[PDB]
């Protein structure tokens, strides 16, 4: 991970004891204009002028932010999860395409071929370990 | 219930006094004394104008109210 | 730069668009296809933010809005004197103020209101007002009905006046942007002319007609003998015999020579022991004196002459250490949202409303109003609730500007900003605060509840056991005895007899009297600064939260009016800016129900009373509130149980109604829990059954019925919770003080 | 015009000094370093309270916590609690001091027992504050606060008892 | 002093007549101005010593302010 | 934690991924000729149980649902 952090004074809504010893999440975009923009979580900073980076609580914070930033016109917003040992994975888009542009190498997954109607009464999966749902 | 006042000419020194204080406390101080009512001669006005010569004139009148009656316990 | 720039028939004024509903929103113009397309019609009828994106239509239909609601106003009050007029007892009260109670209405002879017109004295029988219009046409000098039937008619000519005035605006001659934004002329305007000269002006008043015809009044002489106000402008020999400052004339007054004057122009500082109410004089010295303040207070500001401040340069000014830039910003949120500016002037006339009620009752300001205890109930009670309910108003719009006119911009590092990014450590340690209190304020009634009951009345907090006495205030209340002496020591009489002096007898009744404060007094002031902190708590994380939180960071674009984003993260129920308004409303009442009890039984047990010609005052529940008001069952029994006989009793009465008010209420109450405690699912599933049934007969509706939304149903139950509430207690002043 | 609002921008104006910043260097964490918080009076204060002080064992801690607890806690129940009026109004005092202990003592041990998650560091004590990251240090501290506090409450009893006879 | 009626401190001055360390001939006032020697000690009064160096420490505080220390104003 | 389910009635308007707050769904091409496209649950694990979802899925009911199921850090949505 690198990029510079956007320049603020700081705030007690942020980081937290979960960054430590929980799955602490970090954002990164390039700006094409050093900008303000509203934090996630509480008042405003201004990003520099390439390579951004921010660590982040939730995975929530930096997608809610993404959203805020294609006001600006950035799309190339990338999150990471960074556990406690420093393994850090590229979370959000696991492949380049975004997730609303259909590629070809993602599967279905969870895909019921029924209709909703079609599930079946749940007495007749009791005392069975399977859901209606299932 | 203060006592009377009988208007003597000190009382009109006094309010002379306390105007040329709030003058010159008013040409060091205000940012923008020029306006658009110009007046007649810009020297012996200096570079006030009309709304800058009622202001200083006017919070003299204030100075010198209450210095007449503070000085009249 | 502060030029006048009106727009010419900006819009037609045609009828059509009555015909066409839902014309201000585009989605709601399309047409009614479900139930709640209605309920949502009044809810954005006012909302012009919604309709236009644009400033300047905005701005102008507020200003226009603002006209027609002063001729509601101005209809309202024309009404008032006109039932002063035709259907009162006014022109008696005169005469006899103390011996006759005041009436304006009178209902009709018809299926039995007509005991409700019971003798109330004068030959007249009506409704018992407690508005004290009475006392306030009387300090305006108004002998007789005539001229009480003028003043109406030029309310009526001034509501039209006012209603013409926004047609004219809005449809014909439209003021653009820049003349509103022109703050630094409204407030010279405002401060000068409608407060300055305002207040100048009613000094004329109170100089040439109330204080001569009021000294006149109270010497003895009869109205039929008091000459009328123009006679005193004419004839200055009825004048000079009453003042004799007026032989002087105007000149001791361009001469400095103004103790020439002190005739009229007092400072005595007390209540005229003839009629209980301040002095005329101090009172025409009063706005003479707050005039010349405030026409001086209005030229500071700039106004094309180069001869004043910006507000944004002294606002830019005042950072300091800890705020970085500190007021930099706030001028252009001031200057661009119109919800931040009613937030503000919301926030403080509520704050000053509830001023007024603590003022008007210590030192009356009317003729026979203390001794009138209906009126000053009444009239303490109902400021009390205006300033609580406009408080929290400001509160919302406060909210409203976040979600909606906020600019991280413009609030960079500011005072705004700066609060924002450690909103945390502000409610965490109010929410310590508020716990702090409630166990340390509402523990000690439980600790002597139990102790009374526990047989241990040694262990109590009281005066007799363990007291906590407030001496700080009987520090404070000491000074303002000792002050007529020493510190402003021209005034005679100490300002209010509440915090010490003598008691001052009206006839029969006590007008005021010093209020002793001990441990009951300091057990019920904290009360309402712990219920004052929490309806903070509330309304202050309404506001700083409405943008994110740590649950929500995108609550801004859902808006300030939503009622959850849904079940998961353990639930986000009530998140919104708006329902954490909705919960203060509950807590700005109890806030508020608990003070106007601590007014209405303290007065009645301490000061308000009958007293003898010896010098012995007889309480109206003798002291019962020392060693009573320290247990909640003592409030339950002395207070709720005692007070309240004459409601249930009213039945067959004049104040019967308030029965059935006091009555009613409870029901309208019972009726919010409704609305509160339920769901919509529940609602909308047995609608559904019922619709089947319409169907079956053909009765079906085109616009298919819907349950109300989430926001509405918690919004129509507070509207019932607090109607239930206040009509409740309203009644139960209103009968008890009546028949006492 | 004042000179004054001209130096509102200048970073020599005594404004411009900043006194807050962030914890640490990163922003991004939720402290914030304030003259409470941060400051050399408070810290040195803070780190050299017996649950901060360095170099000293986990019973030393406790002693010297219960022992001032012990002290502070006989003066509500003698003054304030029942029989305050009394000959052995002071003596009552000694025993519910003393019962506090007991109980603040078993939630020491039982929150123990409990593996505790750890002793947190925040910018008033950047290090981890002791040994209190196991059960093992807990339970010593815990009968370290029993003695003290046991201690600490017959100090204020004798001296409170005996306080005529000093005079 | 706090009311600010002063003058009750100069009331009553000691006598001419007041011997040293002795309540013969003494008064209540603590600031005086009698301004010459005391007749017994041939030294100055005690109670203008008193009021001496309270006007003198009120012009020092007042004096101190000058200056620019760290706040900007002086 | 949560399970969301995806049933056949998709149309492919690629409303219930963008509403998605924490990206717990995808769309992805169907192996129906004539199918655009279908939706998907991939990471369900940061399912935060909003329903925002299935408030924008347009069908007459719902193609898509969420049902709740055991909680945990990430769907009970605790930064703490
Ligand atoms: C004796 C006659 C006389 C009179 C009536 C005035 C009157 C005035 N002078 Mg003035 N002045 C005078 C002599 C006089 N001056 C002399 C002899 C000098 C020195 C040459 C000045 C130098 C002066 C300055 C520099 C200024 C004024 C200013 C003003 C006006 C500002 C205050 C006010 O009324 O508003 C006032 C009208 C103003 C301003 O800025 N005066
Ligand atoms: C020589 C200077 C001087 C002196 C000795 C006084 C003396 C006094 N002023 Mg005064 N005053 C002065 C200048 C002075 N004034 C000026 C320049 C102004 C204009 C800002 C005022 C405006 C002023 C007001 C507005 C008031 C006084 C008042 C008073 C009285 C004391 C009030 C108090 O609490 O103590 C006292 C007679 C008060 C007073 O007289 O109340 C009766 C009062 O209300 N003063
Ligand atoms: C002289 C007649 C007249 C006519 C024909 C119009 C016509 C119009 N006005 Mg207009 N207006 C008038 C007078 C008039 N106005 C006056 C006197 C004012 C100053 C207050 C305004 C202020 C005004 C504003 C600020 C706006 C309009 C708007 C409009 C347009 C839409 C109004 C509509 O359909 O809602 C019809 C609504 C009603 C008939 C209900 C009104 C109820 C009244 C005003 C209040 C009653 C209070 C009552 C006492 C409460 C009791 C409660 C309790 C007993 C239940 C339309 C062209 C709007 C517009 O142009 O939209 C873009 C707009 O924003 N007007
Ligand atoms: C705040 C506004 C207000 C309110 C609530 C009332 C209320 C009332 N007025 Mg009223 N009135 C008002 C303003 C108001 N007035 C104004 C401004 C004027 C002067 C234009 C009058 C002139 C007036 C007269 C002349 C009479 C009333 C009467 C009445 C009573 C009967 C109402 C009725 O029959 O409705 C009828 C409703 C419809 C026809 C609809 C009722 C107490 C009557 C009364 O009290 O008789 C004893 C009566 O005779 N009013
Ligand atoms: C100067 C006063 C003032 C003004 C101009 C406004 C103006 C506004 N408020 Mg607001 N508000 C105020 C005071 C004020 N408020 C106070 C004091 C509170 C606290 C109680 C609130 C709480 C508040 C909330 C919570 C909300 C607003 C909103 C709004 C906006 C839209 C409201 C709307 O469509 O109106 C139409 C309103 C209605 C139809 C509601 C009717 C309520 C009735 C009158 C209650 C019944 C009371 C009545 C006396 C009972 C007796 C009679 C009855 C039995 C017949 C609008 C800008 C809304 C917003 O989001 O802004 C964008 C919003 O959600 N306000
Ligand atoms: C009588 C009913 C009642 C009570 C007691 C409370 C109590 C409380 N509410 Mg509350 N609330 C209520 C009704 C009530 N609410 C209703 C109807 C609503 C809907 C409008 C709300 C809405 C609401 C909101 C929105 C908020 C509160 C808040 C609070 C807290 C304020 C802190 C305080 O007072 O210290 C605690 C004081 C008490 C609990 C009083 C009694 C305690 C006694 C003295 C001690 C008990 C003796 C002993 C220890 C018992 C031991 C027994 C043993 C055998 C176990 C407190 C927990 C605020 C909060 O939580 O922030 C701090 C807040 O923000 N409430
Ligand atoms: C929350 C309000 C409150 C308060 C203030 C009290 C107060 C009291 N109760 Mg009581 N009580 C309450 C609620 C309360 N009660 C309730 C709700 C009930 C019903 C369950 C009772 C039932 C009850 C009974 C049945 C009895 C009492 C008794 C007593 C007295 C003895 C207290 C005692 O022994 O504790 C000892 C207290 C302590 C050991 C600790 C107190 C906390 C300290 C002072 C905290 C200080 C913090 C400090 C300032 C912070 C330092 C900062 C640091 C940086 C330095 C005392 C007057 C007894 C009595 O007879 O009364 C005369 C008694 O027998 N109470
Ligand atoms: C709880 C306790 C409450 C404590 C409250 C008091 C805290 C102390 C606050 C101190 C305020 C410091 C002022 C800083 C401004 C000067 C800084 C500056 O740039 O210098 C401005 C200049 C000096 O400035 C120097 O200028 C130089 C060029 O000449 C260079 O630019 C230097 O960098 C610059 O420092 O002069 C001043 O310092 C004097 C300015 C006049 C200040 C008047 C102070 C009095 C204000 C009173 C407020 C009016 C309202 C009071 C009545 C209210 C009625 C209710
Ligand atoms: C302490 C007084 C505030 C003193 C005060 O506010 O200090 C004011 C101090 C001044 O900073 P500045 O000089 O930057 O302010 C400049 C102004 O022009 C900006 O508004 O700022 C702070 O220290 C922030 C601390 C706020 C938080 C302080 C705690 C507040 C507790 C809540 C209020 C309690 C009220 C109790 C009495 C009713
Ligand atoms: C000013 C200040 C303050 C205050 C302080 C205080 C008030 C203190 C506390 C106090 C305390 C709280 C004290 C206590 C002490 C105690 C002691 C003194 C103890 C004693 C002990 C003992 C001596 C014991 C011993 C023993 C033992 C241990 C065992 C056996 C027995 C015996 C007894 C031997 C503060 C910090 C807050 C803040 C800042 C400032
Ligand atoms: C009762 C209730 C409802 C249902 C309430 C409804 C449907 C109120 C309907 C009120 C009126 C009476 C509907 C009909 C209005 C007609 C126009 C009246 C006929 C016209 C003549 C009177 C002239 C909710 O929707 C709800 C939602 C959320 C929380 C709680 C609740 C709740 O408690
Ligand atoms: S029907 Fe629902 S799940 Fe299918 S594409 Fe549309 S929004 Fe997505």
């Amino acid at each position: 991970l690198s990029g510079k952090t956007p320049l603020f004074a700081g705030s007690t809504g942020g980081l937290l004891t979960k960054a430590v010893e929980e799955e602490k999440y970090a954002i990164t975009w390039t700006s094409p204009k050093a900008q303000v923009f509203e934090l996630p979580t509480g008042g405003a900073a201004t990003m520099h002028e390439g390579e951004n980076l921010l660590y982040i609580a939730r995975k929530e914070y930096g997608i809610a932010l993404g959203g805020q930033l294609r006001k600006f016109k950035i799309t190339n917003y990338k999150i990471y999860r960074i556990l406690p040992s420093g393994e850090t994975t590229f979370i959000h888009p696991a492949d380049g395409v975004f997730p609303e542009k259909v590629n070809a190498g993602r599967e279905k997954v969870r895909f019921n071929a029924r209709s909703i109607g079609e599930n079946p009464n749940p007495s007749q999966v009791k005392f069975s370990g399977k859901a209606t749902y299932d | 219930a203060t006592t009377p006042l009988e208007w003597s000419p000190t009382v009109g020194i006094i309010m002379v006094i306390a105007n040329v204080i709030a003058i010159t406390f008013g040409r060091q101080t205000i940012k923008y004394p020029s306006a658009e009512p110009a007046l007649p001669s810009a020297k012996f006005f200096g570079g006030f104008g009309a709304p800058a010569l009622l202001a200083t004139t006017a919070f003299g009148h204030i100075l010198g109210v209450g210095l007449v009656l503070g000085l009249h316990n | 730069k502060a030029r006048v720039i009106v727009d010419k028939d900006p819009v037609p004024t045609s009828f059509e668009k009555w015909a066409q509903p839902g014309h201000f929103d585009r989605t709601l113009a399309r047409g009614p296809k479900t139930t709640t397309w209605i309920w949502n019609l009044h809810a954005l009828a006012h909302d012009f933010d919604t309709h236009t994106s644009d400033l300047e239509d905005i701005s102008r239909k507020i200003f226009a809005a603002h006209f027609g609601h002063l001729a509601v106003v101005t209809i309202w009050l024309s009404g008032m004197i006109f039932h002063g007029a035709k259907f009162s007892n006014y022109e008696a009260w005169l005469s006899d103020p103390l011996n006759v109670r005041p009436s304006a209405q009178v209902v009709w002879p018809i299926v039995g209101q007509d005991i409700l017109n019971g003798d109330v004295g004068g030959g007249f029988h009506g409704i018992q007002i407690t508005s004290g219009l009475f006392q306030v046409w009387r300090g305006w000098g108004i002998t007789n009905s005539f001229q009480l039937y003028c003043t109406a008619i030029g309310g009526l000519v001034l509501a039209g006046l006012f209603l013409f005035a926004g047609w004219f605006h809005y449809h014909k001659r439209a003021p653009k942007l820049e003349w509103f934004q022109n703050v630094e002329s409204m407030l010279n305007h405002h401060l000068q002319v409608l407060l300055g000269c305002g207040s100048l002006g009613w000094a004329g008043h109170l100089i040439h007609v109330s204080a001569p015809i009021n000294k006149l009044m109270d010497a003895g002489v009869a109205v039929k003998d008091i000459p009328l106000p123009h006679e005193f402008i004419l004839n200055k020999s009825l004048l000079i015999d009453l003042f004799p400052g007026f032989a002087a004339g105007l000149t001791p007054f361009f001469t400095l020579n103004w103790g020439q004057y002190a005739d009229f122009l007092t400072f005595k500082g007390g209540l005229n022991p003839v009629t209980g109410g301040l002095w005329m004089t101090d009172i025409a010295h009063h706005h003479l004196a707050i005039a010349v303040v405030f026409i001086i207070a209005g030229h500071q500001y700039r106004t094309n002459w180069g001869i004043g401040h910006s507000i944004k340069e002294i606002l830019e000014n005042h950072k300091g250490p800890f705020t970085g830039e500190g007021h930099k910003g706030l001028y252009e949120n001031l200057t661009t949202s119109w919800h931040a500016q009613l937030a503000t002037n919301l926030a403080f006339l509520g704050s000053l409303t509830i001023i007024i009620a603590h003022h008007m009752y210590a030192m009356p300001p009317y003729p026979y109003l203390a001794t009138d205890y209906a009126t000053q109930l009444c009239i303490f009670t109902h400021h009390i609730w205006i300033g609580g309910f406009l408080i929290v108003g400001g509160a919302a719009h406060a909210a409203i500007f976040m979600v909606r006119d906020y600019d991280p911009v413009v609030n960079q590092n500011n005072v705004l900003d700066r609060v924002i990014r450690h909103r945390d450590a502000i409610i965490s340690h109010l929410n310590w605060v508020c716990i702090f209190l409630g166990f340390h304020s509402f523990g000690l009634y439980i600790h002597n509840d139990t102790m009374r009951a526990l047989g241990r009345p040694q262990d109590m907090f009281s005066d007799t056991a363990i007291q906590l006495q407030p001496v700080f205030a009987q520090w404070v209340q000491n000074l303002h005895t000792l002050a007529p002496g020493g510190t402003a020591p021209n005034a005679l009489e100490p300002v209010s007899y509440a915090f010490g002096g003598g008691v001052l007898a009206v006839g029969g009744k006590v007008a005021m009297m010093p209020i002793a404060l001990g441990t009951a007094d300091f057990l019920i002031h904290h009360i309402h600064a712990f219920t004052i902190h929490v309806t903070v708590l509330i309304l202050l994380k309404g506001v700083l939260f409405a943008r994110s939180s740590r649950l929500i960071p995108d609550k801004a674009n859902l808006g300030f009016r939503f009622p959850c984003d849904g079940p998961g993260r353990g639930g986000t129920c009530q998140v919104s800016g708006w329902d954490h308004v909705f919960l203060g409303l509950f807590w700005m009442y109890n806030s508020l129900s608990i003070v106007i009890f601590h007014f209405s039984w303290k007065m009645q047990s301490d000061v308000w009373g009958t007293v003898d010609a010896a010098g012995n005052v007889s309480h109206i529940t003798g002291g019962n509130f020392a060693q009573s008001a320290i247990t909640i069952n003592g409030w339950l029994r002395d207070f709720l149980w005692a007070q309240a006989s004459q409601v249930i009793n009213s039945y067959g009465s004049a104040l019967s109604a308030y029965g059935l008010m006091f009555l009613g209420a409870h029901f309208v109450w019972a009726f919010s829990l409704m609305f509160l405690f339920s769901g919509r699912g529940y609602w909308q599933e047995l609608i559904e059954s019922i619709v089947w049934a319409h169907n079956k007969l053909k009765v079906a509706p085109a616009i298919q019925p819907r349950a109300l939304s989430i926001t509405q149903g918690r919004a129509v139950g507070v509207a019932h919770y607090l109607l239930g509430g206040i009509a409740t207690t309203w009644a139960f002043f209103h009968a008890h003080i009546l028949s006492v | 015009a004042q000179a004054v609002d001209a130096s509102k921008n200048l970073p020599s104006d005594p404004r411009n000094r900043e006194v807050v910043f962030p914890a640490g260097r990163d922003p991004q964490w939720g402290n914030l370093e304030t003259p409470v918080n941060a400051s050399p009076l408070v810290k040195w204060f803070i780190n050299n309270l017996p649950a901060y002080r360095p170099g000293l064992t986990p019973f030393r801690r406790g002693l010297e916590v219960g022992m001032a607890h012990g002290y502070f806690l006989f003066g509500p129940f003698a003054k304030l609690g029942p029989l305050r009026d009394a000959a052995n109004a002071n003596l009552a005092g000694l025993l519910g001091a003393i019962g506090l202990v007991v109980l603040f003592t078993l939630a020491l041990s039982l929150y123990a027992n409990s593996n505790p998650p750890t002793a947190l560091a925040s910018v008033t004590v950047p290090n981890p504050p002791d040994a209190f990251q196991s059960k093992e240090g807990w339970n010593n501290f815990a009968s370290a606060f029993l003695i003290g506090g046991i201690g600490g409450a017959v100090v204020a009893y004798f001296l409170t008892s005996n306080l005529a006879l000093i005079q | 002093f706090f009311t600010g009626n002063w003058g009750v401190y100069a009331q009553n001055p000691d006598t001419a007549g007041h011997i040293f360390s002795t309540s013969q001939g003494a008064g209540t006032a603590i600031l005086t101005f009698l301004g010459g020697f005391h007749p017994q000690t041939e030294s100055l009064w005690l109670t203008d010593m008193a009021h001496h160096h309270l006007a003198i420490a009120v012009l020092f505080i007042v004096a101190g302010h000058m200056y620019r220390t760290n706040f900007g104003i002086g | 934690s949560h399970t969301v389910k995806i049933y056949d009635t998709c149309i492919g308007c690629t409303q219930c991924v963008r509403a998605c707050p924490t990206d717990v769904l995808e769309m992805v091409p169907w192996d129906g000729c004539k199918a655009a496209q279908v939706a998907s649950s991939p990471r369900t694990e940061d399912c935060v149980g909003c329903k925002r979802c299935e408030t924008a899925c347009p069908t007459d009911f719902l193609s898509i649902r969420v049902y709740l199921g055991a909680e945990t850090t990430r769907s009970m949505g605790l930064a703490y």
